[PDB]
């Protein structure tokens, strides 16, 4: 069980059950940000400190796909279903086979939408989810 | 002959016959300064000196970085494992260790040429290795030793 | 920080001087033979105790 | 003992007692930062000048490793630990050999977390840490 | 006498007595600039003026060192000095030869400090100094 | 009288009698900038126009000179005047022999000053001069 | 992790010309090696305060 | 013959047979000025002419900064050293001083061209040396020494 290479072939995401396919090129296709920092540090006039952890757990995630790929129709369907009123959770999860490196959620959110741009090529299509919170996994490979 | 490969190693244009099936070559391709000006001078009183009124002479000597850059070829049939094995070898302590202010600093890429020599593809393989390390020399320099002022108001 | 070490000031002249100063030995020149054993060497370390007050002196001189 | 060649292989950084391995290429890799300014200069209408001298001696660092370094596991232990509730100090330390320049401080804490993104090759995964004291050290060798 | 080339060879720098040595690459590594504006012009809605000019007379200087440098160690142990509460002026003043340009101080202080960056390579170490007062001198040699 | 090729030699500046000579390399070493904005049109929320003309007639002109340059030091000794506390106006008119294009003032006043960066090559020095009355001459040679 | 652009380049060999095609593979793995050396398994600490 | 090497250096293009095995060579590659414009231009008067009025001629000459470009070589078994003791030469003062308003800009990159003449490998090694200096010439120009001006107000 050797720390072997990266390759994208070994990185799963799943979205409420389906899979996620089809990913623009680059070195950035899922990424996930937390909510806000962790903590903050606070030097007052004497030079004591005081130091202060937040209780915001909570996450972003960003995924950029083709405009023909079938997660993008699944999110559009979604969209449409929050526009309608109905309000649920379609939990995400993602994850690396190699270093058992990243995370899941439970209950997400669409929070952004793309861009139809036609032009003379094809363009990427940006979706932002939001969670309430976020748990990642420890990287037990190293 | 290195000490980290098993193998016999070469100066670069010499007029010997080739040694072995599987040897070496190293070869000096440039060097040059590293940073526009210096870091220190050091300056040091010679041994037993005397520069004609009972003064002690005075050298000099700059300090700067330098780089050099050498060129190494392993010709025959292991040429790629003996490069991999310095190519992984400069990573780990003890190991890679120069004896005066040097330093080795990046292995560069391994390419494999082979070449058509006697009737026989001969296999070979190529890297760069980069050194790095400070300067020294030392001139003969002049110092002042004592002062001088005058101080007056123009208009009192 | 807890209040055991001077604080950076010679007493003599007030002047600068480090409080605490951490020196280690070079293993560069450290031979095989000695480099066996596994036993490292000696780091050695300053201090500069921080004095503390037992007794005070005044003088009240009144000029009426 | 002359002053060698600046090299990585001589510089030494301690995070709670393990070392720090796995470091992103590029001339920047750990980084401290002091917290505020030294001073501060006040020219007033006439023309004299005062000078204010703050107490404030804290720092901040950053670490940027690879997606597949033990130091990341470490830390994103210590994250979850924080995140649980416990809050201690994880003393950190660096230091070059070459020149005694460096510095160390006794309590530290996360105060900022990576982005997990995966995209089609690694990522930088950057950690930003807050102490309240930070005591650099002397560069004796010159 | 006649107006020499310039040269970096015949630029002189001292601080607190010593020199200046170790200089980071580049077009500009002893950099001064003044306070404030020399004056301000003041049009009213009629079409007249009024010019108004300061009493500040105050300058900063921004130097460059390599991270192996002596003068890097004596700043270092100048910044301690001033952070355990002792406060002097040591004075800096520097010239060109070839043309007299320049300036000098009495008194300084440290007013900023740099960010102890390791990677790959060496990085430039930034000192900001600021004087209450400083004096150019005029270039007698054109 | 042919409207002959532009050419910086025939471009003449005069600086308080004495003429400018060491100019840096570039597309602009003299630029003179006005004040304000000619006018200022108000339309209302009918549809309605007024325009409003403004009499702030002031320039500012910004002058790019070598380290080596006797103009650097009349301005300069000019600054150091100032300082002290004398307040004179020093005229300053340049102007193309082609084009008869340009200006000149009356009284000037220095606002800005450089900033002495020593570096390893040389560097730019820039001086800011304000007047509170510009006539720019019309260019009658088209 | 890649594998290129695929080009076309017959060749006239042997009176007739040979269809051939050429890419480029890339693979990626890690590296493995090993050298003897020393290791530390004690310690030693002298403190002293200057001035009691 | 340069004063900090010890060895013999000589003309670039010249007919004479080689000197010794070590020996140096420089040639002049280009000049040219450094900066767009002018510094100052120099007025003075020719010492005892005349212009038939009974006025001393007067020589203006601009002055502006310029670079020489240089191409050094060694030829012989100590090109790599005698060349490292010429670029830190360049760093310590009172050693690397030229008579009249110039001055050593910068010592470049040191390559390593060993070449097989004369049936054996001949080392050799070559760099490029900068100087910098300011411009001296002078043409005789004319001058104006008088005034003339006329008011008239158009309609009092």
């Amino acid at each position: 069980m050797a720390m072997k290479a990266y390759s994208m072939l070994n990185v799963t995401a799943t979205l409420d059950g389906r899979r996620v396919i089809g990913l623009m090129d680059g070195d950035d296709a899922i990424t996930t940000s937390p909510g806000v920092d962790v903590g903050t540090m606070l030097v007052g006039a004497d030079g004591s400190w005081l130091f202060s952890q937040t209780a915001d757990k909570s996450a972003t995630v960003v995924i950029k796909l083709k405009p023909n790929s079938p997660t993008h129709r699944q999110l559009t369907e979604k969209w449409m279903a929050q526009r309608a009123g109905r309000l649920v959770g379609f939990p995400f999860d993602f994850i690396d086979s190699a270093s058992n490196e990243g995370g899941t959620g439970a209950e997400f959110f669409i929070q952004k939408a793309p861009d139809d741009s036609k032009g003379n090529n094809a363009v990427v299509r940006e979706w932002t989810i939001v969670t309430g919170e976020w748990t990642p996994t420890i990287p037990t490979l190293l | 002959m290195r000490r980290i490969t098993g193998i016999t190693v070469i100066k670069d244009h010499q007029s010997e016959d080739r040694p072995a099936l599987p040897y070496g070559v190293v070869e000096l391709a440039n060097f040059r300064d590293l940073h526009q000006q210096v870091r220190t001078i050091h300056y040091e009183d010679i041994e037993d000196s005397d520069n004609g009124e009972g003064f002690p002479e005075v050298q000099a000597t700059p300090e700067v970085e330098q780089e050099w850059v050498f060129l190494v070829q392993v010709y025959g049939p292991g040429g790629l494992d003996y490069l991999r094995k310095v190519a992984a070898a400069f990573h780990v302590n003890q190991v890679n260790d120069l004896p005066g202010s040097l330093v080795i600093h990046e292995v560069a890429q391994i390419n494999s040429i082979p070449e058509f020599l006697g009737e026989r593809w001969e296999k070979r393989a190529q890297t760069n290795i980069t050194l790095r390390g400070m300067s020294t020399d030392g001139f003969k320099v002049d110092v002042i030793e004592q002062h001088v002022i005058n101080v007056t108001g123009e208009r009192a | 920080r807890a209040g055991i070490v001077a604080l950076d000031l010679n007493p003599l002249t007030g002047a600068y001087e480090p409080a605490y100063t951490i020196t280690v030995p070079s293993v560069f020149d450290i031979p095989e033979s000695q480099r066996k054993a596994r036993i490292a060497p000696a780091i050695q370390v300053r201090f500069r105790y921080a004095g503390a007050v037992h007794y005070s002196v005044i003088n009240y001189t009144m000029t009426f």
